[PDB]
């Protein structure tokens, strides 16, 4: 009924009950709020309950543009034929753009700070404001669209308002694919899985289902293990920008005021490039900022993100650990000794075996993040399979994939491969010292940092008409 | 479906011409394995107090978090070979792929 304030288990509620002797919640009657995922078929007793993906499975930069036609329009700058994306008409970041504001009833951002009265932003994805580090990436991508639209307008002034948006959109999505598969994924999988689940692209395949797998939604939440308990803000000399250079994550969630009124995107990106990610260790999985203080500023109680992930997988009726190991063709541990061997940690095998009883019952994210990491990769073999399998499908099953014949020319493809996210930072911010390739590896200043001039820009000459 | 098309649609519709809602928005997730529920079709494991899963009791996610995910934050091992930007792109990319809507 009302999952937000009620601990009664009436649909669509599925509240997370508190165990005896909890480190934080001493009230046993109380519980963690939970709204069950929407059924693709509400009320049916014939279909096995499934869930909806409100987004385009494609690596098309739908978090920029929108996955629904009304929101695609109410995001574009309709006042001119320069085909840009609309921006914040009330605030700026040293003259540079800021994502527009969203009209919301139950606005979570306003509850982070009453005095500032800064609401949520407006991007092609409702989750743009969840954290300033995510608002930063979002603000960078919108800026890079208007930046491309302009650079194309002066190249072809004989192009209208629609053509400009579409041609910069095309390039944007392509830059998302380029940074995903060339830069991100190898550093997620490692070289082994990268050759197994993602061999050299041949050509588009219409027989490859490009949907997101119900499992991928819980499995790709491996990133929760890479979460730093503070938002790291850094000055133009990569030093702790005071006040608040290490702001606790429980005070950054939804706090949109921190972007607008506390430095803008520039100190956030610098701190993103220069701070190390958290390392997933068998005894140190995810931080208590997200485990005890999740959305603490906006809710009647702070949630436990790793627990949500587990209940969510049950809500999505996901088969446990052993079902997926098999799906992947990996051995299936049946006992603590066997699991001990699988995890290469008998202490963890025993702790999990105590909770679950058998590894068959181990919740997919729980078992996936418990597995030891691959060579040069940030996941174990189960998540490498689930993640890899999905990305193979999103690449070969994408008719507008950058490498596919017809999407871009032989020429544009040559131009596009020169792109990188540091280069995107150079042109859309007042940041001059940038992460030397690979941006996702590089975490120490100035040891792994270079200047903006030492990077080649995207030549849009092949784009001329 | 149009015979000739220069760009992507906003909803993902028409990317596959044979099954035009494949990868498109506001459509059901593909399942790589059959779903697993208490009743076999709707009720999640954990739902009914008593009901066990594969012969074993259902472990509370909060308890699994408390006992397997919890550690002291001061002990945090920082990654040498990875930047916080690595964590940040994953979220941005995930938000290009999936959003399971709630009520
Ligand atoms: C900013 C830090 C993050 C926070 C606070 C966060 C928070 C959340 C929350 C609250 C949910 C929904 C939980 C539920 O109720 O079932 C979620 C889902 C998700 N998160 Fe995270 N997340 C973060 C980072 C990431 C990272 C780094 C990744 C992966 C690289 C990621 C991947 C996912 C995925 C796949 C989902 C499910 C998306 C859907 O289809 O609705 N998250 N996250
Ligand atoms: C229309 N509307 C309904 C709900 C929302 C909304 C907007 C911002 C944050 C959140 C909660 O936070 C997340 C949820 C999720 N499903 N996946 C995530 N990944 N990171 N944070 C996530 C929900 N908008
Ligand atoms: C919503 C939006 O972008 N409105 C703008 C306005 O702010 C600006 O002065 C001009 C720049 O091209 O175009 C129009
Ligand atoms: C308009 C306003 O209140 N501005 C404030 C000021 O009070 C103070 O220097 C600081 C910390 O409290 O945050 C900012
Ligand atoms: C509790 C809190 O977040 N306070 C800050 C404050 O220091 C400053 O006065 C203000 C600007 O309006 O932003 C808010
Ligand atoms: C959707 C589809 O065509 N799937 C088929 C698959 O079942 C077969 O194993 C394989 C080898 O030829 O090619 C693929
Ligand atoms: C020529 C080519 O690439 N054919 C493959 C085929 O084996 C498979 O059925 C399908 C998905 O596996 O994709 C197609
Ligand atoms: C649903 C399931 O378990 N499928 C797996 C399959 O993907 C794999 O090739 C093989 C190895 O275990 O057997 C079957
Ligand atoms: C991070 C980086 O490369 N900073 C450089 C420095 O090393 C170099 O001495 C100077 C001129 O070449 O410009 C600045
Ligand atoms: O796709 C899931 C996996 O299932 C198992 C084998 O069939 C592999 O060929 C594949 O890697
Ligand atoms: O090993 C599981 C399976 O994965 C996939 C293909 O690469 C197969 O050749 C392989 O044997
Ligand atoms: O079910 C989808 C996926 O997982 C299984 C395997 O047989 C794969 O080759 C396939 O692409
Ligand atoms: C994307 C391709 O489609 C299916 C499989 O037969 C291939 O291994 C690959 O996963
Ligand atoms: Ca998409
Ligand atoms: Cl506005």
């Amino acid at each position: 009924v009302n999952c937000e304030t009620s601990c009664v288990q009436q649909p669509p509620c599925f509240p997370l009950k508190i165990p005896p002797n909890d480190p934080r919640i001493k009230n046993q009657a109380d519980c963690i709020p939970f709204f069950r995922s929407c059924p693709a078929c509400p009320g049916s007793n014939i279909t096995i309950r499934n869930q909806i993906n409100a987004l385009t499975s494609f690596v098309d930069a739908s978090m920029v543009y929108g996955s629904e036609e009304p929101l695609a329009r109410n995001l574009r700058n309709m006042s001119n034929q320069l085909g840009l994306l609309a921006v914040n008409q009330r605030f700026q970041d040293n003259g540079r753009a800021l994502l527009p504001f969203d009209n919301l009833h139950d606005d979570p951002c306003l509850l982070t700070n009453r005095s500032a009265r800064i609401p949520c932003f407006l991007a092609g994805d409702t989750r743009s404001s969840e954290m300033p580090e995510l608002t930063s990436m979002h603000t960078l991508l919108l800026r890079e669209h208007n930046r491309l639209a302009t650079e194309l307008k002066s190249l072809n002034p004989r192009w209208d308002g629609e053509r400009l948006y579409q041609e910069a959109r095309k390039i944007v999505g392509a830059m998302v694919q380029i940074i995903t598969y060339r830069d991100y994924l190898p550093l997620v999988l490692g070289p082994t899985a990268m050759r197994k689940y993602l061999p050299t692209y041949r050509s588009y395949n219409d027989s490859v289902d490009p949907r997101i797998a119900n499992v991928f939604t819980n499995a790709f939440r491996y990133g929760h293990t890479l979460i730093q308990p503070f938002m790291f803000r850094l000055d133009n000399r990569y030093q702790p920008m005071e006040p608040n250079p290490r702001v606790p994550l429980s005070r950054v969630f939804f706090a949109s005021w921190r972007v607008v009124l506390e430095g803008g995107i520039d100190p956030i990106l610098r701190g993103l490039m220069a701070t190390p990610a958290k390392l997933n260790r068998q005894n140190q999985i995810a931080v208590d900022e997200i485990r005890e203080r999740l959305f603490e500023q906006v809710m009647r109680i702070g949630l436990d993100l790793p627990a949500l992930n587990m209940q969510r997988s049950r809500d999505h009726g996901l088969p446990g650990y052993n079902a997926w190991r098999r799906f992947c063709g990996l051995p299936q541990p049946e006992t603590v000794g066997q699991l001990g061997t699988v995890l290469r940690n008998l202490k963890l095998a025993r702790k999990l075996m105590e909770q679950y009883g058998t590894p068959n019952n181990i919740d997919i994210w729980m078992g996936g993040v418990s597995e030891p990491l691959k060579r040069k990769g940030r996941v174990g073999p189960l998540l490498a399979c689930i993640i890899g399998t999905q990305f193979r499908k999103l690449r070969d099953g994408d008719r507008f994939w950058w490498e596919n014949e017809g999407v871009f020319s032989m020429q544009q493809r040559q131009a596009l491969a020169q792109i990188s996210l540091p280069r995107i930072i150079c042109d859309n911010t007042g940041i001059t010292t940038v992460s030397k390739n690979n941006i996702f590896m590089s975490n120490s200043y100035p040891r792994d940092f270079v200047n903006c001039s030492t990077l080649p820009a995207l030549n849009l000459a092949s784009w001329r008409e | 479906c149009p015979e000739q098309d220069k760009y992507r649609t906003i909803t993902g519709m028409c990317n596959n011409r044979r099954s035009p809602t494949l990868g498109a928005s506001n459509r059901a997730f593909v399942r790589w394995l059959p779903a697993e529920y208490e009743d076999g079709f709707s009720l999640p494991y954990g739902w009914t107090p008593g009901v066990k899963r594969n012969g074993f009791p259902v472990a509370l996610a909060r308890a699994v978090s408390n006992e397997i995910v919890r550690f002291p934050t001061d002990q945090l091992t920082p990654d040498q070979e990875r930047s916080l930007m690595f964590m940040q792109w994953g979220q941005l990319l995930d938000h290009d792929l999936d959003f399971t809507p709630e009520p």
